[PDB]
């Protein structure tokens, strides 16, 4: 279409900007003019995808109440500053990560078209009617009933009260779900009339460095648990411990920002531990990829082809732990309750079973037969005059 | 929010 003004909107959390960039570079390489509203503490990412950075002040940053209050803070927040930046200068799309769904009452009161754009697997219809027991629990405290209300008094004063604070944010009008379909649970239940299986939006490799495997190693293991909070050091020492004594492989331990604290004497020669890695480049090389489940771990060490040891913690890693291991691909473990010999067991076992290597090659072609960067930018330029 | 809650953060 002709050139035209897209809005995209996320918020400066870890797991919300990586898988939208590439496809919002694809969109102004097409010549579109592309303003892309987030915290400057992520102006880098936003800059470089080639949009028009549009900052805003973000107020998300030890319970699950104030979680809840902490983003509705962050709702009441965004949505004036979105407001008053594209007051006179209003898009003919909005696009907004699921917790920018502001920028969805922003785009209902100017009659604009929105399409979320969801960075994980998401809840249909069908999922939330299973969590109803836990939401009237919520209502039975008064925190929760506080918030339930003060929710719905922001959709009432935002001028959307005729929408219930549940549908929108999970279920919005159009979404573009980042993930291939066999990640998503209850896949059934989800209305593609209204979600689109997209799978990840590449758009050629990121480089940040080559890895070549150690001359003399047999087999690469990659553990890296990178949902930010990476700071399990005994299960690190159980790592060094499974590998040390596993000559033939060669263990790449990425252990976070945060630590650095306590090696070994300077390790055996099986271990090189880094407080961060190119992990795209280790995948290239590596065996078996250990991993806490996030959704970006497993999308890449889906591509990779590279079988997964799954530690589930956050969220939304369980869910993801058991669609790997459903597909035939993995194994998951506690790393409470995890034993030397039964992490060794997963990782030896995973990568020497040939079935295991054949299923990887089958969803590596499935992976990219959901369209990718270029049906989701195809699909927002459906929106545009 | 925590556990995917679905009908809110
Ligand atoms: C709860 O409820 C769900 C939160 C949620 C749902 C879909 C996508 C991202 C998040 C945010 C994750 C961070 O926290």
């Amino acid at each position: 279409p002709r050139p035209g003004h897209i809005a995209m909107v996320s918020v400066p959390s870890r797991g919300h900007l990586h898988p939208s960039l590439e496809l919002i570079r694809e969109l102004v390489a097409r010549g579109h003019r592309v303003t892309y509203a987030n915290d400057p503490s992520v102006a880098a990412a936003v800059t470089e995808t080639g949009a028009e950075l549009v900052p805003y002040t973000s107020a998300l940053p030890t319970d699950q109440i104030a979680q809840m209050d902490v983003f509705l803070d962050d709702a009441v927040g965004m949505l004036p500053q979105l407001r008053a930046a594209y007051e006179e200068d209003r898009p003919d799309v909005f696009l907004y990560d699921v917790l920018a769904y502001p920028a969805r009452v922003l785009a209902m009161n100017w009659g604009i078209p929105s399409i979320q754009i969801s960075p994980t697997w998401v809840m249909p219809e069908k999922y939330r009617e299973r969590m109803a027991p836990v939401v009237e629990q919520l209502k039975q405290d008064p925190r929760g009933a506080a918030h339930y209300r003060r929710f719905d008094a922001w959709l009432e004063d935002s001028g959307v009260p005729g929408i219930d604070a549940g549908d929108l944010v999970n279920l919005p009008e159009r979404s573009l779900v980042l993930v291939p379909r066999f990640l998503q649970p209850d896949a059934d239940d989800v209305d593609e009339k209204r979600f689109t299986f997209i799978g990840p939006c590449l758009g050629r490799r990121a480089h940040q460095g080559d890895w070549k495997r150690p001359a003399g190693a047999e087999k690469v293991a990659l553990v890296s648990l990178g949902s930010h909070l990476t700071n399990q050091l005994p299960f690190y020492e159980t790592c060094v411990e499974v590998f040390a004594a596993l000559p033939d492989w060669h263990l790449v331990l990425q252990i976070g920002r945060h630590v650095d604290a306590g090696e070994l004497g300077e390790l055996p020669p099986n271990v090189e531990v880094h407080n961060w890695v190119p992990q795209l480049a280790v995948l290239e090389q590596a065996d078996v990829f250990v991993t806490h489940g996030g959704m970006g771990g497993i999308q890449e060490g889906l591509f990779s082809g590279v079988p997964m040891v799954v530690a589930p913690q956050a969220n939304d890693q369980p869910a993801n732990a058991e669609s790997v291991v459903g597909l035939g691909i993995a194994r998951r473990i506690d790393i409470a309750t995890v034993t030397p010999d039964r992490l060794r067991a997963a990782v030896v076992e995973l990568a020497s079973d040939p079935a295991v290597a054949e299923r990887l090659s089958g969803l590596r072609r499935e992976l990219r037969a959901h369209g990718g960067t270029m049906r989701a930018a195809d699909l927002i330029e459906r929106q545009l005059p | 929010x925590x556990v995917f809650v679905g009908g809110x953060x």
